[PDB]
This record gives structure tokens, C-alpha cells and sequence, in this order.
RNA sequence: AAGGAAAUAAAAUGGGACGACGUAGCAUU
RNA sequence: ACUUGAGUGCAGAAGAGGAGAGUGGAAUUCCACGUGUAGCGGUGAAAUGCGUAGAGAUGUGGAGGAACACCAGUGGCGAAGGCGACUCUCUGGUCUGUAACUGACGCUGAGGAGCGAAAGCGUGGGGAGCGAACAGGAUUAGAUACCCUGGUAGUCCACGCCGUAAACGAUGAGUGCUAAGUGUUAGGGGGUUUCCGCCCCUUAGUGCUGCAGCUAACGCAUUAAGCACUCCGCCUGGGGAGUA
């Protein structure tokens, strides 16, 4: 179920790397884009766009990650669980550490978590160092997680009974 | 063939459907591995053959390894009634 | 051969979660049979059967699925290999996702879960997790 | 196709005799291939280690 | 017991495993379908067509199939409800904004032919006017008139509408048919396990399809 | 038990072709054999000549021994100018 | 005469080489 | 204590499995003889070569050496290398239905031992054809090559030695589990039919297309590169260098 696009989002970008496409006349350059969109209570979205301009191509990847985002549960600001992202040789992984540690992660993965809406989380690349692949990483372990009360739904269980 | 399998397992036999116990298969590939060497006296370019007695040479000595785990008496005897040794 | 049961009995029930099956059959064991009665208990399996046959006996699990599509068990990973054996103190009887999975641990006192061997301070072979 | 023999039921060929085999050789004396009889394969590995047999002993021509 | 429905071609073993719990089984490697339960399915069938009709249904119809265009044309005709019997153009909902403009150019361009000027150029219109009316009367008739997005989707054969269904999926819109033996069930929200190559049963499931939505406005 | 077929050349008279067919049966039964049957095809058409003779008066024996007799009909066949071709087969 | 398994005939002989170093823009309005 | 893993027994199946002896007709070369003549052979073109001594061609016979046309098929066997004419003596392994037999006797395997394509080396034969080196002739500016005409070692055999290959499925061995469709080899059972035959199931082997899953992608996918366990070997940038 996605979630609508009308929110307070940041649309911050991280990087923007030039491409080329060649052609009997030279070279052709075009410029990809890549844009994390998200609200600082749980909503994050990963996006791409490519142009011949640059904001032409950051409103595009800004207009793509708004048509997808995802939700997180930030249980205490941080993570219930620790989880590991491994989407095409990216290997990230997530700590939830205490209310005081900040945002110890990656250049993309600390942007990623400051749109989440997290503040205290333990993280590490073991993995590949590139921007796109750990994004969706971190995409990948962040839908992956787990709650406490679907948890105990799905166990026929209660929560104080799971962890009391 | 077919009738020194018989004769070997009327005399190792323990019971009178006893077609599979340890000694009579040891005894029937003692005499097979014997026939086997008489073979390769001659043929000493058939390497098959060699690797073939090798295999049941193998499978002799894990039989007589498991025997002497197994039963020591039962062991001894059977080497003293086919002087394997 | 198989080196072990529990590992084969582990990823037998992975692959039938992968592949969304509702039946499987596994040679019985005792073990086993304690392993699929906590698992029951604990709400990972709607139901186990055990049928005691002349050759191995075959203890039957029924997979769960407590939504339209959702897999009540995730992931399973083995802990104490036949090779490598892992005992855990109670001092060190570690919890699975912060609590919110469940391992298994062979004591002195019977076969118990973290919360049980945290109940009662124990500690022994560390075989498996449960997500 | 069918197989003449599995059709007669027929095994044993017994290669000393030749009516059969003469229908299953070409004029030029070559042997017919599986394809064009039809026939399976381990009878036609039979019925031609049996010509191959007879025409050792000049009852099938080698060539022609 | 088995109602007017003839929907029982069986579809020999081009067929799909996922399907093995609606099928039984004849002597020429074909699966009997099993009527039982498609009896059953389509009570949950119309059920939710009520319930979405109620609710503001726009059912699509779409079958790609000489079998089912005329068969579902003239049931939405007859049920005054969108259709698409001729191809299925890429984008339908994915790219709505592109499909909305080539139909209002279509608007345009049909209430000039007998309110505008009609007789501009001698060779012109004909040259190139009525044949565009004509192309584009045939590509978009059934949904000349969408004006919005529909809350779920109708189809005959999700294997040969895979496209349809993908994009659907993507808009988590639910979409409903008949699933072919050959077809995939999981993919289908309302899935009614029968064959569809038959005229008489897609024509059945039709009508019935469209009498139930017809009945919501009661 | 074995199969063995010969061919005698023609060129022998009738008592001549006797005399060593029977010597030829003596060599197999002298050895510990027992013939169960025999046939004679008489003279026949040849698909090749072997050395000058287009026909050939073809022998059938069956023979049961212990691989013995025949290999002494295999011996003995090689020498005698009476046999153009000779082969051994097991009936099994 | 259609994408093709162990497998493929027909079918100019003759064209050897191009020193060195390096030339590119890019987003908030 | 037990039979499911393992092995034995029974009744059956196939196969270029191997070792030894023997046998067979095509085809090339040579020799003898009969007929017979301006050449034969060869390349893009030509040339070198043999030939008026009687060639080439044809016919009969003889000599000897190698390989086994049709069969022949991602067909079969073998641990691998590898194994295609046929008969015989010896010999190995695989598969199919067991329930009769013992009841864990099992997997891997450092080192070690053995086997191990072709090439090569020593001893002695053998030598028809092919053919490193080599000779001559075309070729080019050059041709120690591609091309053509001849040609030693070698290609074959018995013993011994070295133990290397893209020795490849570039994928170690064993076990268990994980959708289907379609050929094929060896088998078995059954639902009518004594059959011919159709269908369904059940083992092993060999191919093709494909779900989930895996993978950087290519691609693998019940014969995995999937989900796991046990054992051994292997890598820590390239050149240096598999060199000192």
C-alpha cells in the first residue's frame, strides 16, 4: 500500500554524476540525478532523473521518489531490531544504540536516516561504496523490519507476553 | 561359479539363512581376490582389474575392521580357518 | 549420512516457507519432537502431528500463515554444528532481535527457550535461532 | 512407423539366417539407417552385429 | 450441479501447477475443471461487484480475444459501462494524462466533424480527418468517456493481458476476471478458475457480471 | 555351449565330404563333447568368393563342452584346406 | 521453405605501416 | 535394541570396459604379367617432379603396413584419460523387484601408492599411407611460412622411463530438501486387452525450455552456480615469475 505524496518533505539531494552516450557526432553528456525525498516522521524515498540540465533532472528524481516511499517503525527513534541490507553487493548493517549516540552512518546512508525521522542508530558499509547500491540497501533493510504488535498478532501472542 | 558360493557360505554359515554375516562375504571375497591375483599374473595390463581388487580389498579390510570391533573371538577364528593374515 | 538432523529438519521447514507449502514431513526424533512442541507452543505453528511408524516414525508440521500472505516464520540459521559446538552460559544466553525472536538451548533441566533460560539461569548446548 | 520385430514379438534373430536381414540392407549392400525402419534401438544394434556376423561368413555382400 | 454454464474446455497440459486445487482429471491429458468451485468463487464474485458499484464501480472490461469483443461491447453497451475490446494501449493508467489528452483531442475533433467547420479543405479532411476519427474510434470507443480512474478492473485473460495486470498491480487497483489454466492465479484479487475460449461461458459470466453491477444502482 | 557353422569347398566328393565331416565331429566328441545336432545347408551361393570358389556346403554343429573341443575345432580348422570359413558363437 | 545436436560442402593469389604530447561547461530558480 | 544408510543372496538387463590369441573384405603403395599410348600430376595462375626405358588408365595375381565405410544417435560404457570390423579364454564395474541375510559395518581424506591424452626418451622390430626437420618449385621488397612436388624421426608393435594438456562442465566428494513441460537409454508395476498398443506411477542415466531462489551481469535452476551439513585442496593486486 503506498503512501500518498502529500507531505512536509525535505527533498534533499545527495549527488549528481555526469554521464556520456557516444555517438558518430562525439560524445553526448547527460546528467543522472540521484535525490532522497522523506519527512522527518517516518516517510523516506529513494529517486533518480536524468536530463540534459541539472534541476531538470533533480526535479524528476524528486517527482520519482515522491511516487514511491515507504514507512519505518521508529520505535523509540531507533530501530526495534538489527537488520542487514545485502541489495547488489551492498552490505549495510543497523544497530539501534541509545537516545544519545546521533546518526553514525555513511555520507547517503546518514542522509537516508536524518528523512527517515531516526536519531540514534548504529550503522557500517561492508559492502560496496556506492551511493545507489547502498541507498537500496538500506531501502531493503528498512522494509524488512519488524513490529511488536504485528509480531505478536501473527504469533497468536501478546506484546508483554513476547517480551515480558 | 555359482557353486563355490555355496560351499563357502554351507561352511561359514552361522545360521540356515545366513547369506550376508561378515564372515561369509569375507570369505567370498578372499577367494574372489585370489582368483583375481591368478588372473593378473599373466594380464599385467589390465589395470581395471587391479583397481577392481583394490575396491574389494577395501571392503575386505573394512569387514574384518568392523568384525574385530564387534566380536574378537569371532575375528580370530576366521582368520585362522582362512590364514588371513 | 546428513551430518546432523536438525540442520536438515531447519532448512526443510525454510524451504517450505520459501516455496508457501502447508504440509511437511520430517523423520521423527525425539528431539525433533521437542523442537516442533516449542515451536507449536510458541505460536510459530498452528498445529503438530506425530505418527510412530515401524521405521523412523514421521512427526508432520503445519506451516502458519495468520494474514493473506505473511510468513509467521522468516528465517532459520543453525548455531552448534556437528564440528563446531557453541555453549552459552547464563550469563551470556544470547536474545534473538532484541527479544522479539526466540532461540532454543539443550540444559540439564530439559529443553529450553531464552525466556525460560533466563527464568531459570541456565545454560548449554546453543543450536538455533528462530525469526 | 513400426518395428518388425516388437510387431512379430520376434527376438533371437539368429543370424545364420538371411531372409529377414536381406529386407534390412540397402541394394548396394549398406545397412538401412534406425530412422528409416523405424526399429528400436537395442533391435537394431542386434540385427546388425548379426549382419556384420554373417557377412563374415559370405552370406551377405560386402559390397555390390 | 452444473448450471447453464458450458465453461469446462478444460485446456489440455498447457498448464499452469498453481492451479491444481480447482481441477480434476480426464483420460486425454486434460483437466476437468472443477465447476464446484468456480461456483462458489463467483458468489464472492458478485459480492464484490455489488459492493464496488455501490461504492461508485467503474469496472474496465478487457479481453483482447476475438472470442470477447463483441461479447463484452455489447455488454457494455447494453450495461452503459466502459470496455476495451481492441488493443489494450500501453499506459492506460500509468500514463492516464497522455491517454486523457489523445482523447480529448478525439472529443474535439469528432464535435467539430458536425458542429465546426467541417469543410475546410476539400482534400484535407478526408485525407486525413475521418481516418483518424476511425483509428481512434477503434483504439479508444470503450473508454471514450473515462473522465477518471477506475476503483477496479475487469479482464478475460490476464496471459494474454499480462500488461494490463502488471500495471494494475503497480496501482494496487483490484482487478478481477477469469483465470485461464495457462494463466496465473495469485496475480488475479477475484480469481474464477474456467475456461474462457469458450463464446457461450465468457458470454455468461459477462452478462452476469453486468447484471450485478446494474443491480447496485437499486 | 557353442554354435559351430563351416563351410566345406565344393570341390569334394560325396564320400570324401563325409569322411571329414566325420573326422571334423570326432575332433569336437574326442575332446569330452557332445553333439546335439547338426545341418547341412549343402551347396550354396557365396555372396563373395573367398579364394576361387563362388559355392560352398555349409555345416552346422551344436556343440556342448567346456570351451575346450572348440578351440580344438578352431585349431585344427585354420590348417585343413577342407574348411574355406569357419566361426565359433556361444549360444546364449 | 522458419530460431537448430555430433555436423557442412560451394568460395580472388595479392592491402605490410601510421612518432610524440592533451584539447571541455555542468543546479535554483 | 532397530532398518531406513551400507553390503551380501536370488531372478533379470545393457554396454566402443579392459587384457590375451585369432579371423575378415574394402582402400592406398609396390611388384609381376596382358591390352594400350603423348602424357600424368598439380595451383588463383603456374612450377617442381615421374614418363616414348612404355607412363597414367584398365584386367588378373602376389606382397606387405595402418584404420575399421554403412550401423552412428547431446546413443552407450568407463573414476579419469579414454573406448567404434568380428569370434573365442580370463576379468572388472553399473542398473532393475526384493526381503531372505548382518544391523551403523558409513562420508571425506594431509602424506603415501597406483593409473594417467598426445608428445618425448632407451632397447628391437616394422614401415603401406600421412608427415616435424630437410630438399626443390611458385609467392613477395623480403618468406628460414601459408601453396605444390618429394621426404628422416614420429605415427604401429613388446618391455621400461618422464608424468605434462583449454587433462573443461574452466563448476571437488558424500547426504537431505526445494514448482512444472518435453525427447531419450536401461528397467519394473498397474488400468481393459493373450496381444499389438495407450495411459498412470515408480528407480537410475543422459538433453532441451522454464517458477521461486541465487548471481555484478552473463547465466545456474531436481544432473544447480538454490536452501543446509561434513571433509580435503586452493587466493590475498599486476609485472617480476612459475623466474632465481
Amino acid at each position: 500500500r503506498i503512501d500518498p505524496s502529500k507531505l512536509e518533505l525535505e527533498e534533499r539531494l545527495v549527488t549528481v554524476n555526469r554521464v556520456a552516450k557516444v555517438v558518430k557526432g562525439g560524445r553526448r553528456f547527460r546528467f543522472a540525478a540521484l535525490v532522497v525525498v522523506g519527512d522527518k516522521n517516518g516517510h523516506v524515498g529513494f529517486g533518480t532523473g536524468k536530463a540534459q540540465e541539472v534541476p531538470e533532472a533533480i526535479r524528476k528524481a524528486v517527482e520519482d521518489a515522491k511516487k514511491n516511499l515507504i514507512e519505518v517503525p521508529m520505535v523509540g527513534t531507533t530501530i526495534p531490531h538489527e537488520i542487514i541490507g545485502r541489495f547488489g553487493a551492498g552490505n549495510i548493517l543497523l544497530k539501534p544504540a541509545s537516545e544519545g549516540t546521533g546518526v553514525i552512518a555513511g555520507g547517503p546512508v546518514r542522509a537516508v536516516l536524518e528523512l527517515a525521522g531516526v536519531a540514534d542508530i548504529l550503522s557500517k558499509s561492508l559492502g560496496s561504496n556506492t551511493p545507489i547500491n547502498m541507498i537500496r540497501a538500506t531501502l531493503q533493510g528498512l522494509s524488512e523490519l519488524k513490529r511488536a504488535e504485528d509480531v505478536a498478532k501473527l504469533r497468536g501472542k501478546s506484546v508483554e507476553e513476547l517480551l515480558g | 561359479t555359482q557353486e563355490r558360493k555355496n560351499q563357502l557360505i554351507n561352511e561359514f554359515k552361522t545360521h540356515e539363512s545366513d547369506t550376508g554375516s561378515p564372515e561369509v562375504q569375507i570369505a567370498i571375497l578372499t577367494d574372489s581376490i585370489n582368483n583375481l591375483n591368478e588372473h593378473l599374473r599373466t594380464h599385467k595390463k589390465d589395470h581395471h582389474s587391479r583397481r577392481g581388487l583394490l575396491k574389494m580389498v577395501g571392503k575386505r579390510r573394512n569387514l574384518l575392521t568392523y568384525l574385530r570391533n564387534k566380536d574378537v573371538t569371532r575375528y580370530r577364528e576366521l582368520i585362522n580357518k582362512l590364514g588371513l593374515r | 549420512v546428513m551430518t546432523d538432523p536438525i540442520a536438515d529438519m531447519l532448512t526443510r521447514i525454510r524451504n517450505a516457507n520459501m516455496v508457501r507449502h502447508e504440509k511437511l514431513e520430517i523423520p521423527a526424533s525425539k528431539l525433533k519432537r521437542e523442537i516442533a512442541e516449542i515451536l507449536k507452543r510458541e505460536g510459530f505453528i498452528r498445529d503438530v502431528e506425530f505418527v510412530e511408524d515401524s521405521k523412523q516414525g514421521i512427526i508432520r508440521v503445519f506451516l502458519k500463515y495468520g494474514q493473506n500472505n505473511e510468513r509467521v516464520i522468516t528465517g532459520l540459521k543453525r548455531i552448534s554444528k556437528p564440528g563446531l559446538r557453541v555453549y552459552a552460559k547464563s550469563n551470556e544466553v544470547p536474545r534473538v532481535l532484541n527479544g522479539l525472536g526466540i532461540a532454543i538451548i539443550s540444559t540439564s533441566q530439559g529443553v529450553l527457550t531464552d525466556k525460560e533460560a533466563r527464568a531459570k539461569q541456565a545454560g548449554g548446548e546453543v543450536l538455533a535461532y528462530v525469526w | 512407423k513400426v518395428c518388425y520385430f516388437t510387431s512379430n514379438g520376434i527376438t533371437h534373430i539368429d543370424y545364420k539366417d538371411v531372409d529377414l536381414l536381406k529386407k534390412f540392407v540397402s541394394e548396394r549392400g549398406k545397412i538401412l539407417p534406425r530412422r528409416v525402419t523405424g526399429t528400436n534401438a537395442k533391435y537394431q544394434r542386434k540385427l546388425t552385429a548379426a549382419i556384420k556376423r554373417a557377412r563374415q561368413m559370405a552370406l551377405l555382400p560386402y559390397v555390390s | 450441479l452444473l448450471e447453464a454454464g458450458v465453461h469446462f474446455g478444460h485446456q489440455t497440459r498447457r498448464w499452469n501447477p498453481k492451479m491444481k486445487r480447482y481441477i480434476f482429471t480426464e483420460r486425454n491429458g486434460i483437466y476437468i475443471i472443477d465447476l464446484q468451485k468456480t461456483v462458489k468463487k463467483v458468489e464472492e464474485a458478485y459480492n464484490f461487484t455489488k459492493n464496488l458499484a455501490a461504492e461508485g464501480g467503474k469496472i474496465l472490461f478487457v479481453g483482447t480475444k476475438k472470442q470477447a469483443q463483441d461479447s463484452v461491447k455489447e455488454e457494455a453497451q447494453r450495461s452503459g459501462m466502459y470496455y476495451v475490446n481492441q488493443r489494450w494501449l500501453g499506459g492506460t493508467l500509468t500514463n492516464f494524462e497522455t491517454i486523457q489528452k489523445r482523447i480529448k483531442r478525439l472529443k474535439d475533433i469528432e464535435k467539430m466533424q458536425e458542429n465546426g467547420t467541417f469543410d475546410v479543405l476539400p482534400k484535407k479532411e478526408v485525407v486525413q480527418l475521418k481516418k483518424e476519427l476511425e483509428r481512434l474510434e477503434k483504439f479508444l470507443g470503450g473508454i471514450k468517456d473515462m473522465k477518471d480512474l477506475p476503483d477496479a478492473l475487469f479482464i478475460i485473460d490476464p496471459r494474454k493481458e499480462r500488461i494490463a495486470v502488471a500495471e494494475a498491480r503497480k496501482l494496487n487497483i483490484p482487478i478481477i476476471g477469469i483465470v485461464d489454466t495457462n494463466c496465473d492465479p495469485d496475480e488475479i484479487d477475484v480469481v474464477i478458475p474456467a475456461n474462457d475460449d469458450a463464446i457461450r461461458a465468457v458470454k455468461l459470466l459477462t452478462s452476469k457480471m453486468a447484471d450485478a453491477i446494474l443491480e447496485a444502482k437499486q | 555351449k557353442y554354435e559351430v557353422m563351416y563351410i566345406i569347398r565344393p570341390n569334394i566328393d560325396e564320400e570324401s565330404k563325409k569322411a571329414v565331416i566325420e573326422r571334423f565331429n570326432n575332433v569336437l566328441t574326442s575332446n569330452g563333447a557332445e553333439i546335439t545336432g547338426t545341418k547341412d545347408w549343402g551347396k550354396r551361393r557365396l555372396a563373395y568368393e573367398i579364394n576361387d570358389f563362388r559355392d560352398g556346403f555349409y555345416q552346422i554343429v551344436n556343440v556342448q563342452s567346456d570351451a575346450a573341443a572348440v578351440q580344438e575345432f578352431d585349431r585344427l580348422a585354420k590348417i585343413s584346406d577342407d574348411i574355406i570359413r569357419h566361426i565359433v558363437v556361444k549360444e546364449e
